[PDB]
RNA sequence: AAUAGGGUGAAGCCAGAGGAAACUCUGGUGGAGGCUCGUAGCGGUUCUGACGUGCAAAUCGAUCGUCGAAUUUGGGUAUAGG
RNA sequence: GGCCAUGGAAGUCGGAAUCCGCUAAGGAGUGUGUAACAACUCACCGGCCGAAUGAACUAGCCCUGAAAAUGGAUGGCGCUCA
RNA sequence: UAACGAGAUUCCCACUGUCCCUAUCUACUAUCUAGCGAAACCACAGCCAAGGGAACGGGCUUGGCAGAAUCAGCGGGGAAAG
RNA sequence: AUAACUGGCUUGUGGCAGUCAAGCGUUCAUAGCGACAUUGCUUUUUGAUUCUUCGAUGUCGGCUCUUCCUAUCAUACCGAAGCAGAAUUCGGUAAGCGUUGGAUUGUUCACCCACUAAUAGGGAACGUGAGCUGGGUUUAGACCGUCGUGAGACAGGUUAGUUUUACCCUACUGAUGAAUGUUAUCGCAAUAGUAAUUGAACUUAGUACGAGAGGAACCGUUCAUUCAGAUAAUUGGUUUUUGCGGCUGUCUGAUCAGGCAACGCCGCGAAGCUACCAUCUGCUGGAUUAUGGCUGAACGCCUCUAAGUCAGAAUCCAUGCUAGAACG
C-alpha cells in the first residue's frame, strides 16, 4: 500500500555519504574559468575563522520596505595574513584528464611551512629540500629548464603557497600548504608570475576587493555519532513507543529484501567538506590599520576585535576579512576563499556596501561596552584602580 | 543609529542587543539582556538592586 | 497590498487571543490561517499582520459560532525584525475584519504592530499607538 | 497476637431565649459510625512503565483501593480426588 | 437585386426551389468579403505544354491503436543489402 | 434513586513537550580495559536483478559483478527464534 | 489429501480505454458528447479455484520512513474549442517536483469545517508488530436482546482483558585496516550520488480585449510557501560552571566557615549545544520531447520530412556540488 499521505524526503542525497573529510583543509574541487584577456591573477587564498560579530548598513534595494533604511545582519570574520609563495605546478590536458608535470619550488622555504613535511618536526633532521635548495647551485638551469617546461607544455597553471601560521594566535606551527590556480594571461605569463613571487608575501587586497561576492571551501563541526532525529530531521516516535522513539519506524519495505541507500540511518554528523557561495565582502580589513572597526560614521578609534578578543581564538592582528553572514567551519579552522565561478548581476551582487557600526562588545558574556575608554567613562573609578 | 539604555539597569543597548517589551498600556521597555529583562518579569524595584 | 518579511509563529491553529475592537466580540479563535501551505503535521500558525479564519469564543450573541476574517495586530511572542530589534507585546490580539480587509468594528483598544498597519490600510486609519 | 496521626461530630447531658399551651430556637458538652483523609498493615488500579535467556517459574518503580472492622495474622485442629 | 422569409440578404443568414435562355463555359452558386450590394475566388468550359492519369479494393513488413508498480532480460552481448 | 465507585461514557475551567517541533542537562548503561564468562540457534551457508521452479531463490539458468582482516550502531531479509 | 492472509492461473464482477455512428450539441455526427452493437486493457474490487504453507510466514487500522507506477490533482512547454478578454474545457510531451490542518468514527471507506497551486489514484507479502501502538477482530470474566427444555448459540450490542528474544549472517549507516620498497606533501577523476519547490505583491495597466460588465501578459522589482546545506553575531531555550546570591529543617557549643536532605528548594547564570523560536547560503551552458517553422521532393501543384535543416519544456547531459576506485 502507498504511504498514507504524501511528504517531502528528509536530506538530501546530494551530499552523500555522510563521512568524515578525507582532510581537514578544505581542496577546491573546481577553479573559475580561465579567461585570456584578463590579468594575471590568483583565484583563491587561504584563511583562518576568527568569529563572528554584527554590523548595521544602511540598505540600498529600491522597492523594499527596509531601503535607504538601516538594518542589523550577522557577519563573519576571517583572519587572513598574506601568504608566501613558495612552487609551481603544471598541469597538461591529457584524454584522462589533468595531469601534473612538474612542480618547482622556490629556493628557501620558510620553517613554519617546512614543518608541514614533518609529523615529528622535533626529532627530525629537518633533512626536507635542502637538496632541491642545492638545485640552485651557481646557475640553477634545471629549475629553468623545469620552468620553461611548463612554459611548453601546461595547459593550466597553479602556484603552491602557504600561510603565516606564525601570525595567527594558533599554537599550531605547522603550515597550510595549498595550490592557487592562476588566472588570466597567457601560460608564459602564468609561468613568470609565479617564479617572480617565489618567496614573496600576497595581500588579499591583490585577490579580493570590497563588495564581491567570493565562494568559502571548509571542513563543517563535528559533532560525532548523531541519531536520526537530529542527523536527518525525521519525526521523533510517540512518547510510549517501546525501546525509544529516536528512531525511524520503518527502515524498508519487505521487498526489496535490503535496506535502501536513501533511507536515513544512524551515523556520524558534521564534519563535511562544504562549497558555500555568494558571500559579500563587506570589509577586507588591513593589520596596519588601527581603526579597523572605525566607519565613516564611527570614528572610534578600534579594532574589529570584541572586548576580550575572539572567544577561543584571539586577536586579529593581521589583514582580514569581513563576510556578510555564515560560513563553514569552527573557529580556527583553516577556511578557503575563492572567487566566484560566475558573473552576478543581481542588486544584491552589485550594491556598493558602506558600513555604519561594527559590532565590538564582549561575545563572552552580555558585553554592554564597545571600549575600555567607553566602560571608565560609563562605570568610574574603581577600588582596584586605587 | 541610536543607542539605547535599558529600562531597568540603565545599560546601554547597542542594534539588535537585548529584547524589547511592549506593555499593554502602550509603554516602551527596552532591555540590553534577559537578567535585566527578568527581573523586571519578577516585578523587582531597580531602585533597591544594588548594581542598576 | 504589501509584502511583509517573514516573523516567527505566534499563533498556531487552536489558539485564542484577544479582540481588541468595538465590534463587541471579546475571543478570537484561530482555525486556519490564510496562505498556509502544505506540509505533513506541521499546523497552521498566525504572525501578528496574518489573515485567519475565526470564531468568536466569548462575546455578543450575533458574533458567536460564524466563520468569519480577522487579522492579528500584536502578538506576545517575540519575534526580531530586520533592524536587528526582538520585541514582543503584552498579548496577542486580532480584530474582525472583511475578506478585504476592512474592520467590521470602527476603533481599536492597545497597540497595533507597524508589521501590521503598514500591510492594512484600514486598520491604520482605525488604529491608535502604532509600534 | 497486631492495627501512627488527623477530619466529621449521632444519641445522652448542662445553661439560656421565645410560647397560653402543644412545643420551638440558641450556645456548650458528649464522642457514635461495617463514616472519612491518610501511615504501618492488607490489596493490586494505571503506566498496557522497568524487566521479559529477569533480582524473581509473577519481581521492581511510581501511581493507586481500603485501612477499627464482613479487619490482618501465628500456631493447633477439621474437611481428600467424581 | 429569382420567389417567400429578413431591419437588410442582390448566389454566399434562412425556407419552397435546383429552371430557362445564350453558350464550348457557368450552380438560382464553392468560398473570402459587405448592414446590403459590389468585389474577387471557385463549379465547368477555354488557351498552353504534351503521355500518361484518377478511383475503389486485396495482403506482406512497418507504424498508431498498446497503461503498473526494485533495475533487467529474443538467455546475454549485440545485430540494420542483419 | 440521595450517597458511594482505582467501573464505562460526553462536555467545560485550570494545567501541561500529548502535539506544532523539537532542543538542553544529570546519573546508570551501552563503549574501551583487567579479571570472569554463559545462552538461544545451527542441513550447508550467507551480495544483487530477471527467468523458470512446489506458482515469493543464498544455491539452479542468464546477466550485474567481485580483493585480506575488521569495530560501533541498526532492525529490510534469513517466508529468523520461540 | 481441506477452509480462514499474502502469493499463482482466470477476469465473470469491478475499474479503465478503443472502433461503427443513429442521435445530442440554436445550423452542424466526431469543439464537446454519443445509443444499439462490438474489440480490448487492468488486477487497487468481488467472485472462481485450492497449487504453496497447519512439527505456525504474527491475521485490521493508524503512526513512522523509503522507494516505485501513471490511468496527471497542481506546477513547465505546447496543440484544439461552440478560445474576444477573464474564466473554462479537451488533448500532446510529461511522475522532475509537491499533494495539507482538523470535528465524528478502531476503522479502510465516508462526511463535514478550513487553508492551499493541488489537497490525484495506486504498488512494494492488501509495504511496514524481534519498528511502535493495541482502539477493532478473535480465547478464558461479565451484562443485555433474540434463539434453545438445557448445556449453550448469535457472522448482534456492551465492558475488562500479558504484544517476548538480535550478541549470529547479510543488508544498511557510519568507523579502522595488511600488502602492493619506506615515509611525507600536493593533486588528477573513473565510477556512484545530486536539489531545489511553489505562491503573492508592485510595475506593465485599469492597458491590450470588450457595447458595457468586466479585464490579461512579457522585461523588471520586492517578498513569501515547501525543501536543502551550514552557522551561533544577536534573541530565546538549556545549567554539575553545582559560578554567584537567597530560603527551609537539622548537625558541627556560638561566630566564621561548613556537612546532610537518593544533585534539598528558589533567582540569575556565562561557556558549550541548539531553534523557520535565531541568522546566512542554495550556480550556468549545451542537446533534445511535444510543438511551431525553412528549403524541398516524392506526386510538374502542395507539403515541417523523405535527404538536409531552425528554434524549443519543470526533460536529459554537462557546469557546479558529495564520495574518491581501500587491486585507478
Ligand atoms: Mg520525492
Ligand atoms: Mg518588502
Ligand atoms: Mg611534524
Ligand atoms: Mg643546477
Ligand atoms: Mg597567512
Ligand atoms: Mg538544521
Ligand atoms: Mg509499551
Ligand atoms: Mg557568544
Ligand atoms: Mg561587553
Ligand atoms: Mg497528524
Ligand atoms: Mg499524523
Ligand atoms: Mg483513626
Ligand atoms: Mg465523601
Ligand atoms: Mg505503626
Ligand atoms: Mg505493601
Ligand atoms: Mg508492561
Ligand atoms: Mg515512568
Ligand atoms: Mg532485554
Ligand atoms: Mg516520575
Ligand atoms: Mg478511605
Ligand atoms: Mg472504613
Ligand atoms: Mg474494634
Ligand atoms: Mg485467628
Ligand atoms: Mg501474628
Ligand atoms: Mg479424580
Ligand atoms: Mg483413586
Ligand atoms: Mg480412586
Ligand atoms: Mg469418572
Ligand atoms: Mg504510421
Ligand atoms: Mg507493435
Ligand atoms: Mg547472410
Ligand atoms: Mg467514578
Ligand atoms: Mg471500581
Ligand atoms: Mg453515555
Ligand atoms: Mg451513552
Ligand atoms: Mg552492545
Ligand atoms: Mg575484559
Ligand atoms: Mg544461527
Ligand atoms: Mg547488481
Ligand atoms: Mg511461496
Ligand atoms: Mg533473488
Ligand atoms: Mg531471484
Ligand atoms: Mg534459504
Ligand atoms: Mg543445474
Ligand atoms: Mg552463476
Ligand atoms: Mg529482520
Ligand atoms: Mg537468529
Ligand atoms: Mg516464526
Ligand atoms: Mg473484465
Ligand atoms: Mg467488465
Ligand atoms: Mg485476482
Ligand atoms: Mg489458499
Ligand atoms: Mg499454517
Ligand atoms: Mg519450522
Ligand atoms: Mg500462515
Ligand atoms: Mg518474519
Ligand atoms: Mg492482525
Ligand atoms: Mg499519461
Ligand atoms: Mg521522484
Ligand atoms: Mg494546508
Ligand atoms: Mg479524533
Ligand atoms: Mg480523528
Ligand atoms: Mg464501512
Ligand atoms: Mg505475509
Ligand atoms: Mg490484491
Ligand atoms: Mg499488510
Ligand atoms: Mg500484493
Ligand atoms: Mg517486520
Ligand atoms: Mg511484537
Ligand atoms: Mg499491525
Ligand atoms: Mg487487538
Ligand atoms: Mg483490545
Ligand atoms: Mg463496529
Ligand atoms: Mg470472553
Ligand atoms: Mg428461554
Ligand atoms: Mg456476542
Ligand atoms: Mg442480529
Ligand atoms: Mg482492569
Ligand atoms: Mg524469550
Ligand atoms: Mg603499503
Ligand atoms: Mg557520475
Ligand atoms: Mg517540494
Ligand atoms: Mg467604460
Ligand atoms: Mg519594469
Ligand atoms: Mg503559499
Ligand atoms: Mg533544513
Ligand atoms: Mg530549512
Ligand atoms: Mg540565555
Ligand atoms: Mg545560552
Ligand atoms: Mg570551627
Ligand atoms: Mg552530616
Ligand atoms: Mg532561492
Ligand atoms: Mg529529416
Ligand atoms: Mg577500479
Ligand atoms: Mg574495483
Ligand atoms: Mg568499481
Ligand atoms: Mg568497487
Ligand atoms: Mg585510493
Amino acid at each position: 500500500s502507498h504511504r498514507k499521505y504524501e511528504a517531502p524526503r528528509h536530506g538530501s542525497l546530494g551530499f552523500l555519504p555522510r563521512k568524515r573529510a578525507a582532510k581537514q583543509r578544505g581542496r577546491v574541487k573546481s577553479f573559475p574559468k580561465d579567461v585570456k584577456s584578463k590579468p594575471v591573477a590568483l583565484t583563491a587564498f587561504l584563511g583562518y575563522k576568527a568569529g563572528m560579530t554584527t554590523i548595521v548598513r544602511d540598505l540600498d534595494r529600491p522597492g523594499s520596505k527596509m531601503h535607504k533604511r538601516e538594518v542589523v545582519e550577522a557577519a563573519t570574520v576571517v583572519d587572513t595574513p598574506p601568504m608566501v609563495v613558495v612552487g609551481v605546478v603544471g598541469y597538461v590536458e591529457t584524454p584522462r584528464g589533468l595531469r601534473s608535470l612538474t612542480t618547482v619550488w622556490a629556493e628557501h622555504l620558510s620553517e613554519e611551512v617546512r614543518r608541514r613535511f614533518y609529523k615529528n618536526w622535533y626529532k627530525s633532521k629537518k633533512k626536507a629540500f635542502t637538496k632541491y635548495s642545492g638545485k640552485y647551485a651557481t646557475d640553477a638551469k634545471q629549475v629553468e629548464t623545469e620552468l620553461a617546461r611548463i612554459k611548453k607544455y601546461a595547459s593550466v597553471v597553479r602556484v603552491l603557497a602557504h600561510t603565516q601560521i606564525k601570525k595567527t594566535p594558533l599554537s599550531q606551527k605547522k603550515a597550510h600548504l595549498a595550490e592557487i590556480q592562476i588566472n588570466g594571461g597567457s601560460v608564459s605569463d602564468k609561468v613568470d608570475w609565479a617564479k617572480e613571487h617565489f618567496e614573496k608575501e600576497v595581500s588579499v587586497d591583490s585577490v579580493f576587493e570590497q563588495d564581491e561576492m567570493i565562494d568559502v571551501i571548509a571542513v563543517t563541526k563535528g559533532h560525532g555519532f548523531e541519531g536520526v532525529t537530529h542527523r536527518w530531521g525525521t519525526k521523533k516516535l510517540p512518547r510510549k513507543t517501546h525501546r525509544g522513539l529516536r528512531k525511524v519506524a520503518c527502515i524498508g519495505a519487505w521487498h526489496p529484501a535490503n535496506v535502501n541507500w536513501t533511507v536515513a540511518r544512524a551515523g556520524q554528523n558534521g564534519y563535511h567538506h562544504r562549497t558555500s557561495i555568494n558571500h559579500k565582502v563587506y570589509r577586507v580589513g588591513k593589520g596596519t590599520d588601527e581603526a579597523n572597526g572605525a566607519t565613516e560614521f564611527d570614528r572610534t578609534k578600534k579594532t574589529i576585535n570584541p572586548m576580550g578578543g575572539f572567544v577561543r581564538y584571539g586577536n586579529v592582528n593581521n589583514d582580514f576579512v569581513l563576510l556578510k553572514g555564515s560560513i563553514p567551519g569552527v573557529k580556527k579552522r583553516v577556511v578557503t576563499l575563492r572567487k566566484s565561478l560566475y558573473v552576478d548581476t543581481s542588486r544584491r551582487a552589485v550594491e556598493k556596501v558602506n558600513l555604519k557600526w561594527i559590532d565590538t562588545a564582549s561575545r563572552f558574556g552580555k558585553g554592554r561596552f564597545q571600549t575600555p575608554a567607553e566602560k571608565h567613562a560609563f562605570m568610574g573609578t574603581l577600588k582596584k584602580d586605587l | 543609529m541610536k543607542i539605547e539604555v535599558d529600562s531597568f539597569s540603565g545599560s546601554k543597548i547597542y542594534p539588535g542587543r537585548g529584547t524589547l517589551f511592549v506593555r499593554g498600556d502602550s509603554k516602551i521597555f527596552r532591555f540590553q539582556s534577559s537578567k535585566s529583562a527578568s527581573l523586571f518579569q519578577q516585578r523587582k524595584n531597580p531602585r533597591r538592586i544594588s548594581w542598576t | 497590498s504589501g509584502n511583509k518579511f517573514r516573523m516567527s509563529l505566534a499563533l498556531p491553529v487552536g489558539a485564542v487571543m484577544n479582540c481588541a475592537d468595538n465590534s463587541g466580540a471579546r475571543n478570537l479563535y484561530v482555525l486556519a490561517v490564510k496562505g498556509t501551505g502544505a506540509r505533513l503535521n506541521r499546523l497552521p500558525a498566525a504572525a501578528a499582520g496574518d489573515m485567519v479564519m475565526a470564531t468568536v469564543k466569548k462575546g455578543k450573541p450575533e458574533l458567536r459560532k460564524k466563520v468569519m476574517p480577522a487579522i492579528v495586530i500584536r502578538q506576545s511572542k517575540p519575534w526580531r525584525r530586520r533592524d536587528g530589534v526582538y520585541l514582543y507585546f503584552e498579548d496577542n490580539a486580532g480584530v474582525i475584519v472583511n475578506p478585504k480587509g476592512e474592520m467590521k468594528g470602527s476603533a481599536i483598544t492597545g497597540p497595533v504592530a507597524k508589521e501590521c498597519a503598514d500591510l492594512w490600510p484600514r486598520i491604520a486609519s482605525n488604529s491608535g499607538v502604532v509600534v
